[PDB]
């Protein structure tokens, strides 16, 4: 989960399947 | 070394945060890099002793 690493930033991770599939 | 790792021996010195330097070094020995990032405090405290 993103609450133990120090320095995490918030950003969008793009999944190529989701748009085309849907 | 503490600021640029091993890059200054092959060219220009390239800065990178030290915590990230240590994570690459674990990767070079076949350990996945999250082992450091999730345990950064433990490794730093154990090293210091
Ligand atoms: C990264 O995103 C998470 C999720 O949106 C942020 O967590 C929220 O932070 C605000 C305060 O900034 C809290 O009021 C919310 O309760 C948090 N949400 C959860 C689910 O905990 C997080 O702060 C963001 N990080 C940065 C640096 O903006």
């Amino acid at each position: 989960n993103c609450d133990v690493v120090i320095g995490i930033v918030n950003n969008t991770v793009y999944d190529p399947l989701q748009p085309e599939l849907d | 070394t503490i600021t640029s790792g091993w890059t200054f021996g092959a060219g220009p010195a390239l800065q990178i945060p030290f915590p990230m330097q240590m994570a690459y070094r674990f990767n070079g020995i076949g350990v996945t890099q999250n082992v450091l990032y999730e345990n950064q405090k433990l490794i730093a405290n154990q090293f210091n002793s």
